[PDB]
């Protein structure tokens, strides 16, 4: 079952392919095979190794043109302090006034960030139902939701020094609000003193689950 | 990594 080509992907391209680590990594195109119900992408990759892949575990290497929309199967930039890593998510937002023409990713472990246009890659051939290949259950059901409600999105208005209670692995925390960005707030957990930028629309937030739980 | 996700655990 063998392919020179599938569309666009050509047999030599340059291309990004998830590791079994999940992070992703720059490589080339090496083969195309026809195996039971799909097609595998064999992909060489530049540092080390080889993997066979489906095609929602190859990206393109190039950063998309107004291409991408709410629910886009993406490769982004996660950067969380001086670490960096390519990872998959889903696009939540596209570039706007409020937020400063950046893409809000929320990607497949649950964290969210603004990365800009360089810094996001179209996952090759997403399933129909983007969110159909995050493994990770709430993730995904999350995923599911939001993208078939948008753009109906409640969020809860903060500013700068409010105390509110914040979600963090069952238990609620005394927390402030140290900045707004757009769709995200920079909490301070206050027993910790560590940040964590969430989505305004997430019920982690007392004020956005005390207003689902009643409604 | 430090994340809690989109919603409560």
């Amino acid at each position: 079952g063998e392919l020179s080509k599938d569309g666009d992907l050509i047999v030599s391209m340059r291309i990004l392919g998830k590791k079994r680590t999940k992070t992703w990594h720059k490589g080339t195109l090496i083969a195309i095979q026809t195996v039971g119900p799909g097609k595998k992408y064999k992909v060489k990759f530049d540092n080390k190794g080889k993997s066979l892949l489906s095609g929602n575990h190859i990206a393109y290497d190039y950063h998309p043109p107004d291409k991408l929309y709410v629910g886009s199967r993406v490769v982004a930039k996660y950067k969380d302090g001086n670490q960096v890593w390519l990872y998959a998510g889903i696009v939540a937002e596209t570039p706007n006034v409020k937020n400063k023409l950046r893409f809000l990713i929320f990607f497949d472990d649950g964290y969210a960030s603004y990365v800009t246009q360089s810094e996001l890659y179209p996952i090759c051939r997403p399933l129909k139902k983007t969110w159909e290949d995050i493994e990770d259950i709430s993730c995904r059901d999350f995923i599911e939701e939001y993208v078939t409600a948008y753009p109906n999105r409640p969020m809860v208005l903060l500013k700068s020094g409010q105390l509110i209670k914040t979600e963090a692995e069952g238990t609620w925390w005394k927390s402030r609000v140290e900045e707004v960005d757009g769709s995200l707030v920079r909490i301070l957990f206050l027993d910790d003193k560590r940040c964590e930028w969430i989505y305004r629309g997430s019920t982690r937030l007392e004020p956005m689950f005390s207003m689902k739980t009643s409604s | 990594k430090s994340t809690g996700g989109k919603a409560p655990r």
